[PDB]
């Protein structure tokens, strides 16, 4: 009844009562990258006015310890020349950090805690745009995003082919880009028990994808079947067709790995299969056209599939004849 | 709302329920009306004030008087009446009620239930009509010195009321876990001093030890989550006893430094 | 055109002409860097921490652990919170007499309290945490507030302003805080060694005696079981097993260990003095640590009906304490935490009534594993009256010990109310309240009423109760030889002789609430019209007449429990001696 | 007794006595990158501080050989306008250096090698920005701090299943994130002795993961059971339950591989496991429960493992029935 990961992608699990929290403080970076939208942008937004007001703050508390924020003034010059409230000093620690310089207000060379301050200044500002530009443009070029330009059937199909039982579906591309080295993961995750009495909730065992030389790596151009043909050793041996149904203990999820070619970042697209999704007895219809010189495939019916004569039994009695 | 106090006035008789309420209704009124006299009369700018004072006064000696009497005396009543029927009634009774019915609920009812209605309930019902009729006649009066006090009164009582539906339900659920785990104590202790000769015979005296001990830890732990329950409940509902007091000299601080108060019906109202 | 001092003529209070650390907005402005220094470190690290974790996620379910000094620390806190609104309090008084809005009397305090809050609630989150290798930005941040106020402090006293004026009182109060503060810090520095060198948690839902202070006071840990309490209704399972030190044949181990060193109903009292003195007096002290913060009530009144009865710039501290805007504030905070100071009282006092129990009924238990059944077959004691025993008198002793630091603070309230009666009023005071010592005795003459009345009481129950048991249990030869009528008469005989205790018993009662109400009302009488007349007329305003009344008043209403108090005691007292007697019977050889 | 790598995945190497270098010397970047958080700390306040200074002597240097340090002037420009001070010249290489540019202190187009020490402070002002900035974000964006979010057993199991005695251990994820391609090493640490006298100290030999197909990679998102049936050609046939005590020669690492799908850089985590810490005759609990259309997990849970009925021997004498 409850998926484990979803028709979308998402994992619906929950990680309750997790015990140590140092080593989730032990690694910011990761929790800064892992945010959403709106906490990046305040996170962002957050540490640049932090950093600008803390500054803002020191310059006017240099421009009060020195005495010239009161306009009774002989000659001297200031520390922070044109300076006279705290919204100056702001205004010159925003022209400091991001590098700005009017010149209207100015450092002269009479305060050397001006100058200190001035340099501790430019180097946490060039150390803030580094972390901040550098984690936003990782958090913008991440490559989740990608999985959702690869679509997979609604429904995976069971069939005859060469004389066996195969279990197919179909995964395409919705791009000109490439996935570089697609290799696929097949899991079936079900509820079993081992003879001697272990209770498992969730044991990801994996199919083999029938490849023909038996590694799992494929070339997304055109939307291909991939399928894994059901062998003895094959967990869905033993899988009636009258099986796939709901509230049976059944789910296959497809998890393409593999790296986007535009960015060169790396990323997977996964999805699930119920059993009441799988359909018993019916193959994909053909999607690939040829014609001016070239190959046309009409993703409007990529979905379609059609009435096969199968044996309705499980792949274990196909073995006796 | 529930129909054993109902039984229980019924029981106490008419006479004696009307005059409970003029004892302790006067008796509110009447130290109400010395407060209200002693402000009065504390802005002198003989004897036209203050002397009533003592008549007033001697007045609510001899009432909260006849309200203690007629209090010990409705206990008096419903102990010698709500005994006497229930005795009669029960040696009336079929012994198919006697074989149906455990006898240790019954003695159970004869102890525990007539103890309370003796000892317990003349002074709790004291203590609940010392209390709410002071409270409410001092509302009173705080709406009186204080015209814009009720304003503000109704949100106070709209969570004081919504607090304590909040916490009835678990007041009501954990009295009742405290009761179940009440009965099996003491009846292991009933029969454990019955075959007392038995249980030193099988030599099996440190397992019974040790179911005691579980009976004791169950009733104990209750018993400390009701005292937790009742605590949390009196440190909310006090939080919302000083949040009182801070509205009451607010307003009467407002409305005495640019209004006309004459400076003792604030320190009435905050006292 | 808001402006950081003020700008009062020609910014001239901005000059550093005099020095460095010279000017007070100066001074002023060094004390706000280390607060905006603690919000700015403390803000990205609360974030990243807790709250950064997202919505399906959840922490950390059991088993904390609390530094060392964490209930000084915590106590500390909030007398820094009193502190600090009472610093905002004189910033927003300071600027009455002048204009344009001087903002170093409000923000250095304003952004003292932020921090404050910040440094209590990262130090609540590190320590449910346990993480000690961070809380050195807390011991930078004490060191730093605690380096600018100094420097303020020495600045007030090198100016030489001072012990009438707020501000320099409340910075002393302020500094010997953050030093107070400091030491708590080295001290969770100097043991649990961490920087330059738990407690058993498995099934527990109790979570009350190892919390943080605060909700220690308010029981918040308890505001999840009334949350799920409108849900499914809870259990014995999801109740949780107990604590170590509450749980049972701890308490008993303690007993029996007192026992041994006692080497009697006086000695049975002695040793459980011995076996819980400690909390029965942490319960008293909870109570006398309330009742004189109640003992501040009467005092604001006088103060605000007596004002409503009418060194550059300054608030002194009598027309601090002449502005009743701020004493209606320290009435509110000082009833605030009079109220959870005497639900603490009560709360402990309670649990150490049922540890009591706890340890008394497996007492009755072992007693009972070696009594001989001769006791039981020859008279003296019968099954009934074990059992009426345990489930009455051991509820006797518990509720006696409810109800035990209540007396032990009775004097000392009366006491401190009689010497606040001096304090106001004059000499009438004494002749208004001299009726409660000539009424004390007479509650020693209605407790040995009370007390032989009882005495009787007790005895008849028994009597009437085994009557019972015996009729209850023969109802079939009751009825079947129609011997009910004289049974019932027999049983309406011990039952006559209840009501003629009972009777002589609400008359006694009755007479105590007469002397329990009424003798304060008398005693007003007395001294408001010996007041006005024979004496001379000393200042008969509103303020002490209703600072008076509402002392009374707060003197009278602990007077009013005292006779079901000493129902309780004569109960316990013959209670433990019924006790006594069970406990020196017979046994098994 | 000492172990070869800690439970929390550092390894107790000495690398003692390493003679050249030179090969030291011959990449900088990957020592630059490869230190401590105060000492790249310090070397970029150092880098900064040391380009400014240097700067800053030749900017003063030049208004010194142009004379106009001294004050004594005609009406002639200066090389840099309103510098009198070495204090000015540093302002004004901080001005040029970091681009801020106040303009009080500026350049005329008096001094040609004014104009040529600009150009060459911008360029490598330019160039230690890329080197310094790219640096620090590779320093904090590197994925080892990622290896402390992915927790194992304090305990590895060895139990029955499928009548076959297998070597069991879990380990989870504790964010929301994935760990791409997730491969899994274990290998068999002790030292060993060929039959032809080759003396070996920490002959790091691999058991395979039994995965049912054999390639080595998990699905990560709840905390799985990974194990290793002990075949009659495993290192661990000749195990007996009493062998696993203190100062016996056997440890086991497992190495989890990976690329962080937040950030799309790769990662790896590692742990041990003494013989001492194994237990025998003991299965994991199961701790995924499955509830409100969801599934939870609990991490508070995660070590324990109950007793279970095992054969006392060594699972070659199990072949023999």
């Amino acid at each position: 009844r409850a998926r484990f990961v979803s028709k979308k992608g998402n994992c619906n699990v929950a990680h309750k009562n997790i015990r140590e929290q140092g080593r989730f403080l032990q690694d910011v970076f990761t929790t800064l990258v892992d945010l959403k939208w709106p906490h990046t942008l305040l996170i962002f937004t957050m540490s640049f006015l932090c950093s600008w007001l803390l500054f803002a703050m020191a310059w006017w508390l240099i421009a009060f310890a020195h005495g010239d924020l009161a306009p009774s003034e002989g000659t001297a010059e200031p520390c922070v020349t044109s300076i006279h409230s705290f919204s100056s000093a702001f205004l010159f620690s925003i022209e400091v950090q991001v590098t700005i310089g009017f010149g209207g207000r100015m450092v002269t060379e009479e305060c050397p805690l001006a100058i200190l301050i001035l340099i501790v200044q430019n180097i946490v500002g060039l150390m803030i745009n580094a972390i901040m530009l550098g984690s936003i443009f990782m958090k913008t070029a991440q490559a989740h995003r990608r999985a959702e330009t690869l679509i997979f059937s609604k429904h995976a199909v069971i069939a005859l082919r060469h004389g066996r039982l195969c279990f197919m579906l179909r995964v395409g591309d919705l791009r000109k880009s490439m996935i570089i080295s697609a290799t696929i993961h097949m899991q079936v995750v079900r509820k079993t028990t081992s003879p001697e009495g272990e209770v498992v909730p969730l044991h990801q065992v994996d199919i083999p994808m029938e490849n023909g030389v038996g590694g799992n790596s494929i070339f997304l151009v055109a939307p291909l079947i991939i399928y894994h043909v059901i062998d003895a050793n094959s967990p869905l041996y033993d899988l009636a067709p009258s099986d796939l149904h709901h509230h049976q203990d059944l789910e296959i999820i497809v998890i393409l790995e593999g790296v986007v070619e535009t960015t060169g970042i790396t990323t997977q697209a996964r999805t699930s299969y119920l059993a009441d999704e799988i359909l018993w007895g019916q193959r994909f219809v053909p999607i690939v056209a040829e014609e001016d010189g070239r190959y046309s495939v009409d993703y409007s019916k990529f979905d379609n599939t059609v009435k096969v004569p199968t044996p309705l039994c499980t792949a274990r009695q196909l073995d006796e004849d | 709302p529930w129909r054993a106090c109902a039984k229980y006035l019924s029981s106490a008789g008419i006479l004696l329920l009307s005059l409970l309420v003029f004892s302790q209704l006067l008796k509110h009124m009447v130290l109400v009306a010395i407060d209200y006299w002693l402000a009065k009369w504390t802005d002198s700018a003989q004897t036209v004030y203050a002397m009533v004072f003592t008549v007033l006064c001697s007045l609510g000696i001899v009432l909260c008087l006849v309200t203690s009497v007629t209090v010990e005396w409705t206990g008096l009543k419903v102990a010698k009446r709500l005994h006497r029927s229930l005795l009669n009634r029960i040696i009336l009774a079929p012994m198919r009620f006697f074989e149906t019915t455990p006898l240790g609920s019954i003695l159970n009812r004869f102890s525990s239930d007539c103890n309370t209605i003796d000892q317990h309930i003349p002074s709790t019902l004291e203590c609940l009509s010392r209390s709410t009729l002071l409270c409410v006649s001092a509302l009173a009066v705080i709406s009186y010195v204080t015209p814009v006090f009720l304003v503000a009164l109704l949100p106070l009582a709209i969570v004081c009321y919504f607090i304590q539906k909040y916490f009835r339900v678990a007041s009501r659920d954990l009295q009742q876990l405290d009761d179940t785990t009440q009965l099996p104590l003491l009846s292991h202790f009933a029969e454990t001093v019955e075959g007392l000769t038995t249980i030193r015979a099988f030599r099996y005296e440190a397992r019974f030890q040790q179911k005691l001990l579980e009976y004791t830890d169950s009733n104990n732990i209750a018993s400390l989550f009701l005292t937790a329950a009742n605590r949390w409940l009196e440190v909310r509902m006090e939080y919302i006893g000083a949040c009182v007091v801070l509205i009451a000299a607010v307003t009467s601080i407002s409305n005495s430094l640019h209004r006309e108060l004459s400076a003792g019906l604030v320190g009435l109202g905050l006292t | 055109p808001l402006a950081f001092c003020g700008s009062e003529n020609h910014s001239a209070a901005y000059r550093v002409d005099q020095g460095v650390l010279n000017n007070g907005c100066f001074v002023d402005a060094l004390n706000v860097v280390p607060h905006v220094f603690l919000l700015f470190i403390t803000f990205p690290i609360l974030f990243i921490g807790w709250g950064s974790q997202s919505s399906k996620v959840h922490i950390h379910h059991s088993t904390w652990l609390h530094f060392p000094g964490h209930n000084l620390r915590w106590i500390l806190t909030f007398m820094l919170l009193f502190v600090l609104v009472c610093e905002i309090a004189e910033g927003i008084l300071s600027d009455g007499v002048t204009e344009s809005h001087h903002l170093h009397l409000y923000m250095p305090a304003g952004m003292a309290f932020m921090a404050a809050v910040t440094s209590v609630v990262y130090y609540h989150n590190i320590e449910t945490s346990n993480f000690p290798k961070l809380l050195i930005a807390l011991l930078v941040y004490w060191t730093l507030a605690f380096i600018t106020k100094t420097i303020k402090f020495v600045k007030f006293l090198d100016h030489a302003i001072g012990f009438s004026q707020l501000r320099f009182c409340l910075t002393g109060l302020l500094v010997i805080l953050y030093g107070m503060l400091l030491l708590v810090e080295v001290n969770v520095i100097r043991v649990r060694r961490y920087i330059f060198f738990d407690l058993q948690d498995l099934g527990v839902r109790f979570l009350q005696p190892f919390v943080n202070l605060l909700s220690k006071g308010t029981y918040w840990w308890m505001n999840a079981f009334i949350k799920t309490a409108h849900k499914k209704p809870i259990d014995l399972r999801a109740i949780g097993k107990l604590p170590i030190a509450m749980r049972a044949l701890t308490n008993y181990q303690r007993l029996c260990e007192a026992f041994d060193a006692q080497v009697g109903a006086r000695a049975i009292w002695q040793a459980l003095s011995h076996a819980f003195g400690r909390r029965l007096v942490l319960s008293s002290t909870f109570r006398i640590l309330a009742d004189l913060l109640g003992f501040a009530g009467p005092l604001c009144i006088f103060g605000i009906v007596d004002h409503l009865g009418k060194g550059v710039y300054f608030v002194s501290s009598q027309e601090f304490l002449a502005n009743a805007y701020v004493l209606a504030v320290l009435l509110f905070l000082a009833l605030l935490l009079q109220r959870t100071f005497l639900q603490a009282s009560y709360y402990v006092a309670i649990e150490t009534g049922i540890n009591l129990r706890g340890a008394i009924q497996t007492k009755i238990y072992n007693k009972i594993m070696h009594l001989s059944t001769s006791n039981l077959s020859m008279g003296e004691m019968t099954a009934g009256q074990i059992c009426n025993l345990v489930a009455i008198d051991t509820n006797q002793l518990m509720w006696f010990f409810f109800l035990c630091p209540n007396l032990w603070a009775m004097p000392v309230q009366i006491i401190v109310g009689v010497i606040l009666l001096y304090y106001i009023l004059g000499v009438s005071a004494l002749i208004g309240a001299a009726v409660i010592i000539l009424l004390a005795p007479v509650q020693y003459f209605v407790a040995t009423k009370l007390s032989q009345a009882q005495r009787s009481t007790l005895e008849y129950s028994n009597e009437r109760l085994k009557q019972t048991n015996e009729m209850l249990r023969g109802i079939k030869l009751l009825k079947l030889y129609a011997w009910e009528n004289i049974f019932r008469t027999r049983v309406e005989t011990t039952r006559r002789k209840e009501m003629t205790s009972l009777r002589a018993f609400a008359i006694y009662t009755s007479i105590s609430i007469f002397m329990n109400t009424a003798i304060p009302i008398a005693a007003v009488l007395i001294t408001f019209v010996g007041h006005v007349s024979f004496f001379k007329e000393a200042d008969f305003s509103p303020s002490v007449a209703f600072a008076s009344l509402s002392l009374f008043h707060i003197l009278v209403t602990p007077l009013f429990l005292l006779s079901s108090v000493v129902r309780s005691t004569v109960k316990a007292l013959v209670s433990v001696q019924k006790l006594s007697e069970f406990l020196s019977s017979a046994e098994i050889r």
